[PDB]
């Protein structure tokens, strides 16, 4: 769900909005690096409905 | 108070083999217990993210 798509379940891979995963091969395991699109530099606005 | 340290013992070894088979059936179910336990958490855990 995370190397093979991107996957839509909020922090299942990475803190952020998931865009892809790259997998590692560890000793006895598995290292996932998530990319994750965090917002930043927010601004106040005005709105309406 | 019944028995010298020498016939004493043979009691008490079976005394102490007893409960210490308790103590491990004991932490036994335990271990079996908390990884429901941890199953649940784990979902819970999904549940709030
Ligand atoms: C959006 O507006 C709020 C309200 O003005 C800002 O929050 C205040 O920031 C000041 C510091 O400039 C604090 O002293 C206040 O306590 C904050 N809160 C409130 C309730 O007034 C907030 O900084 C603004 N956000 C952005 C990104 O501009």
């Amino acid at each position: 769900e995370c190397v093979l798509g991107q996957s839509k379940r909020v922090d299942f891979c990475g803190k952020g909005y998931h865009l892809m995963s790259f997998p590692q091969s560890a000793p006895h395991g598995v290292v996932f690096l998530h990319v994750t699109y965090v917002p930043a530099q927010e601004k106040n606005f005005t709105t309406a409905p | 108070s019944r028995l010298d340290k020498v016939e004493a013992e043979v009691q008490i070894d079976r005394l102490i083999t007893g409960r210490l088979q308790s103590l491990q059936t004991y932490v036994t179910q335990q271990l079996i217990r908390a990884a429901e336990i941890r199953a649940s958490a784990n979902l819970a855990a999904t549940k709030m993210s």
